[PDB]
RNA sequence: GAACGGACAACGGCCGCGGGAUCCGGGGGCGAGAGGUGAAAAUCGGGGACCCCGCGGGGACGGGCGGAAGCGAAGGCGGCGGCCGGGGACGUGUCCGUUGAUCAAGGACGAAGGCCGGAGGAUCAAAGAUGAUUAGAUACCGUCGUAGUUCCGGCAGUAAACGAUGCCGACGGGGCGAGGCCAGGGGGCUGUGUCCGGGAGAAAUUGGAGUGUUUGGGCUCUGGGGAUAGUACGGUCGCAAGACAGA
């Protein structure tokens, strides 16, 4: 258990699954992938399978990287959005602990507001 | 209900069915008179009067040991205040509202308050002008 | 024996300037030219003498303060600190 | 608010209704000199070295206590003497007050 | 059920003045300290805090509706 | 005529009620009409409980729970189906399961 | 308008000249040198003057005699203090935030 | 791209069982003063089953550290806060019972200028709720047991108490006469000023 | 009506402290996208975006707790501490003794939007501008954006300002609740919901919408088939918008 921890920032909003990997302090980041990075159209990018194929090569690129272990921050996007994580939050964590990385003290860490600003959509709100 | 509000409380006091002359008070009519004209000199309101002789003295009414009220005691000694202290307690009320809206002029609930302190204060000067308790002049000093 | 309903001490500028300029001078000069309780005497007695300059012309008290008022809300909160 | 209170501004109403009192300056160092003051309140809005005198006369003849009303001399005229603001009041007697 | 002549387990659960006569909760005492050989009277309901004169403690505190008596007190009420 | 005896709100003896945002449609509904479904179920989902065993760096590591409030407007939440299809007489249920 | 401050020590009586501050007044006694108390009139460096309270005649250089916020009604707001470097960030009245 | 990239571990004062929690990189280098640069501002957060990892039960704060020094590819790293998990400040409020929660500025011995957040809640004496005079009162009482705790002390067993969470037993313990509490926690410590 | 007592209180005004979030500036890292959508485009991206970490500035806002829970006359009121002020309920051998109820006129308050002067401007956003959708799309969707949203002084005086239910008062079934005070004897007052009955009702329903042809407690207001029309004229008010009133 001589691994090396460094932090996954796992934002999951609607559109985008972000898998950025950094060291311990967060400042100098050693790999991120995002999920449109992985398919070419613009409604997957937030999917599962992109969120796994994200996951997939940042974890390849941090162990070669000397990154063994890590800590993982699931996020939404949070403040006055959402602070659910997307869809493709679990499958990026999915596949981030199967490839080699041994994960310790995953959190959940989105922008909560003590009383947000004003969202947008308007009274009526976002009619579909 | 109350005058100026909704609520329609009935915490009152009240009086026995038959008015027992306390024989546990040691002093004697007179000397009950005497303590009540003295409180009154010291300052003491009417009500605060027999609050005192409640508690302390353990006179439950004066009518019981004296067979007067307190306002009858000090209208024959002439001791009667200019002022009913129903009204000076609503003049001492809105006074110490309007001196607090003197430096906190935003205060609409207190200006509020102010309205409804004076109504009662005008009600009860209009009785007692009535009755000629008070001056058919008097006017709250403003 | 008002005179005037609602002008009061713009009535002087008579019909000229517009209602609006009138309207907005008129808080002003109520303000510039009204006596004000002295906060040394006592009295009310303190009128303008100059723009910036208020003194009570009773106890001669003489004090900076604002141009057409004695105190601003600039010059409230820096004392009242 | 509770409706009375026992403060200065109960009982030094109540010591000019039963007792006796002198308003104003001139009346006040006439008594200090003659040591027939017992208390003294004075406005914040009274003069200072006229209220250093005072301060001064009171701390020679027995310690009198002088008082520095919170408030003006128009808010001494908020007690039982109204016809004219207080700039200070000289107690002789109060005669049913605690104030001494 | 009569109502003229209500029985005495009714009269104390209902109000005061909802009794066919009103009836007061509320009594006089004698209070006893130990230290202490007079015996202060008060009301049952009092406003005031009442201390023996000498050897002074305090008797009884005002409270919301009887008043609470203080440390060791006999009391014993009053009526006649 | 009278729809619901609480005309579908929880205001009782208050005036005003101040309004929240749908978390689904961003409208404004106050926040006592507002259907309000806290969920509090793991960060990591179930399925995957299995291979975060083999991975913990942690003998006994317990997985933390996600808290949310979802705070939904009446309109979305029959959509999101929060709120169920009910018939009249079961309108007035109000115990949930 | 401006202040007429008359300074009187064991030697002689300076007479110094300052623009008037609201809430001056005439027999006001004023202070003026580096840490004085930090009252209404008084004039000090602004290393000792509490950030957030607005001050006025603000010097631009040391021992200027002061130049920002001289006309009326103005102020400039201390916002900050750097210890280090002995640097004082102040808001003009124009709004420009001024080192 | 990445071999350029040097290694610098991490270090805590003495107050953990773990002296160093990990390792954090940075670019090479010539000067030292560059490297001052870019570390001794950076700051990590670290879980306290991190740092005392037999106890899990005591793995719901985590602790925020800045580095201060470097010397010899080891980061010097003082006490830059605290805060509850996530999974804990949300954990620890339930609905139908008052939510009490208050804060406090307060210097140690040592002059570090701390603002102390703690949170309780009431617990079952069917909705638990208080009365907002007695909310008021063990607030009051929040407030004097903060600043006994941590004015008396200097910070290095300040940042002792907040792992042991003995400033949320002497909440539980000074409350219980006026209020049944539960998970008197203190939710978070930031530091807003430093001695030098 | 007044007093007093211990309580209770998102009641108000002010002062101070604080919270994180949105946005922006700036630094460091990373290296190709990001954003946004039903789908995309517009947009920003090697001049390094997005994301990650720190710092800074600023305005706005009190999440979770937070409920058929509290308060206020209504509008309304939710971080914390303090000051000033207010409030109802309860408790009482405290005082006064009919001082009361309801209202033309009159006065005060009165959400949002709006208006005036001043300050400020983060978010959101009428108007406007675009990118789409569409048969069209002046809209719904995306992006941007001014008034505005914010504060201070005033105007205005309207709302589905609703409980679509005037105020005061007497009487009237049980059950369950999570209010406050009191008492200590599944208790009393006073609020507050709820459920089942009674009665009522055209019915939905309803503790008043009951005690109404077995019709009478007081007081105020309103309605008189629909439409014309809350329109016109006259009036009053308002800076205006318009409001009141009203065929
Ligand atoms: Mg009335
Ligand atoms: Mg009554
Ligand atoms: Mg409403
Ligand atoms: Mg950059
Ligand atoms: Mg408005
Ligand atoms: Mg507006
Ligand atoms: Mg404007
Ligand atoms: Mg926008
Ligand atoms: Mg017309
Ligand atoms: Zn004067
Ligand atoms: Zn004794
Ligand atoms: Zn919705």
């Amino acid at each position: 258990k001589d691994l090396v921890f460094g932090v996954a920032h796992i934002l999951a909003t609607s559109n985008d699954t972000f898998v950025h990997i950094t060291d311990l302090t967060g400042s100098e980041t050693v790999c991120k992938v995002s999920g449109g990075m992985k398919v070419k159209a613009h409604r997957d990018e937030s999917s599962p399978y992109a969120a796994m194929l994200a996951a997939q090569d940042a974890a390849q690129k941090a162990i070669e990287r000397g990154i063994t272990a890590v800590h993982v921050k699931l996020r939404g996007r949070g403040g006055v959005k959402s602070a659910i994580p997307g869809p493709g939050a679990q499958a990026a964590l999915r596949a981030l602990i199967r490839n080699g990385l041994k994960l310790g003290r995953v959190e959940d860490a989105t922008p909560t507001p003590t009383d947000r600003t004003r969202r947008k959509g308007g009274r009526r709100g976002r009619r579909l | 209900a109350r005058m100026h509000s909704k609520g329609r409380g009935v915490s009152e006091s009240t009086v026995p069915y038959n008015r027992v002359r306390p024989h546990w008070v040691t002093q004697s009519k007179d000397e009950v008179v005497g303590t009540i004209l003295s409180l009154s000199r010291k300052g003491l309101k009417p009500s605060e009067i027999g609050k005192i002789m409640r508690d302390e003295y353990a006179i439950g009414h004066v009518r019981n040991v004296t067979g007067m009220n307190i306002l009858q005691i000090l209208r024959a000694h002439g001791l009667a205040p200019a002022i009913p202290e129903d009204l000076c307690a609503l003049l001492d009320k809105r006074a110490g509202i309007l001196s607090h809206l003197n430096t906190f002029r935003n205060d609409k609930s207190a200006r509020y308050r102010l309205n409804l302190v004076e109504s009662r204060m005008y009600r009860l000067a209009r009785y007692y002008k009535r009755t000629m308790v008070l001056p058919a002049t008097w006017k709250p000093h403003a | 024996s008002r005179g005037t309903k609602k002008v009061g001490i713009v009535g002087k500028y008579g019909v000229r300037y517009g209602s609006s300029l009138r309207k907005r001078i008129k808080a002003i000069e109520i303000s510039q030219h009204a006596k004000y309780e002295c906060k040394a005497c006592g009295k009310t007695s303190v009128k303008r003498e100059v723009v910036g300059i208020w003194k009570c012309k009773a106890c001669a008290f003489t004090f900076a303060g604002g141009a057409f008022a004695p105190t601003t809300s600039a010059g409230a909160h820096s004392n009242s600190i | 608010k509770r409706n009375v209170t026992d403060g200065l501004a109960f009982k030094l109403p109540l010591a000019m209704r039963t007792g006796v009192y002198k308003v104003g300056y001139k009346s006040a160092i006439k008594l200090l000199q003659a040591g027939r003051t017992k208390y003294i309140v004075a406005a914040a809005n009274f003069p200072s070295v006229k209220r250093k005198l005072l301060e001064y006369y009171a701390a020679l003849s027995n310690n009198v206590p002088v008082v520095i009303f919170k408030g003006s001399n128009n808010e001494l005229a908020k007690v039982c003497d109204h016809h004219y603001r207080i700039g200070v009041i000289s107690i002789l007697d109060d005669g049913e007050s605690g104030l001494i | 059920k009569d109502l003229a002549f209500p029985t005495a387990e009714e009269l104390r659960t209902t109000c005061k003045r909802k009794r066919l006569i009103p009836q007061n909760n509320s009594y006089f005492l004698y209070l006893r300290c130990k230290s202490c050989d007079i015996i202060i009277l008060a009301y049952s309901h009092s406003q005031t805090r009442r201390t023996c004169p000498g050897c002074n403690m305090v008797m009884l505190m005002p409270k919301g509706g009887k008043a609470r008596i203080e440390g060791d007190v006999k009391i014993k009420k009053i009526k006649r | 005529p009278v729809k619901r005896k609480n005309h579908g709100r929880a205001k009782k003896n208050r005036g005003h009620v101040k309004l929240i945002r749908c978390d689904n449609c961003a409208s404004a509904v106050p926040k006592d009409k507002a259907i309000k479904r806290f969920q509090i179920k793991s960060l990591i989902e179930a399925a995957a409980h299995d291979d975060v065993r083999t991975a913990t760096i942690y003998e006994e590591y317990e997985v933390p729970k996600f808290f949310h409030k979802n705070q939904y407007c009446v309109s979305c939440a029959v959509h999101l189906k929060a709120v169920r299809c009910r018939s009249a007489e079961g309108r007035k249920d109000r115990s949930n399961p | 308008p401006l202040a007429k401050i008359r300074v009187d020590t064991g030697k002689c009586v300076r007479r110094e000249l300052l623009v008037a501050v609201e809430g001056n007044y005439v027999g006001q006694k004023v202070e003026i040198g580096d840490s004085v108390p930090v009252a209404v009139g008084n004039a000090l460096k602004l290393k000792n003057i509490p950030e957030g309270t607005g001050v006025c005649s603000v010097e631009r250089r040391p021992y200027d005699g002061g130049k920002m916020a001289k006309s009326s009604g103005a102020y400039v707001t201390v916002v900050g203090h750097n210890r280090d470097t002995n640097i004082t960030t102040v808001r003009l009245p124009s709004g420009e935030k001024r080192s | 791209s990445f071999a350029k990239k040097e290694w610098f571990s991490l270090r805590i004062p003495s107050g953990f069982v773990t002296a160093e929690p990990g390792k954090t990189l940075c670019t090479k280098q010539n000067t030292k003063a560059n490297l001052e640069k870019y570390l001794l501002g950076r700051n990590f957060e670290v879980n306290q089953g991190d740092l005392n990892p037999g106890n899990e039960e005591s793995a719901v704060r985590k602790f925020r550290f800045i580095v201060n020094n470097v010397n010899g590819r080891i980061a010097e790293s003082e006490f830059n806060g605290m805060e509850l998990t996530t999974e804990k400040k949300r954990g620890i409020v339930r609905k139908w019972h008052t939510l009490i929660e208050a804060f406090r500025d307060v210097c140690t011995k040592d002059g570090y200028h701390l603002r102390v957040f703690v949170t309780a809640l009431t617990k079952h004496r069917r909705t638990c709720y208080a009365k907002t005079s007695d909310v008021k009162k063990v607030r009051r009482l929040m407030f004097e047991v903060i600043e006994n705790e941590v004015s008396g002390s200097e910070l290095a067993k300040v940042v002792k108490k907040l792992s042991v969470e003995k400033l949320g037993k002497e909440i539980e313990k000074k409350a219980s006469v006026i209020l049944p509490l539960q998970n008197c926690y203190t939710a978070k410590v930031k530091v807003v000023k430093r001695p030098r």
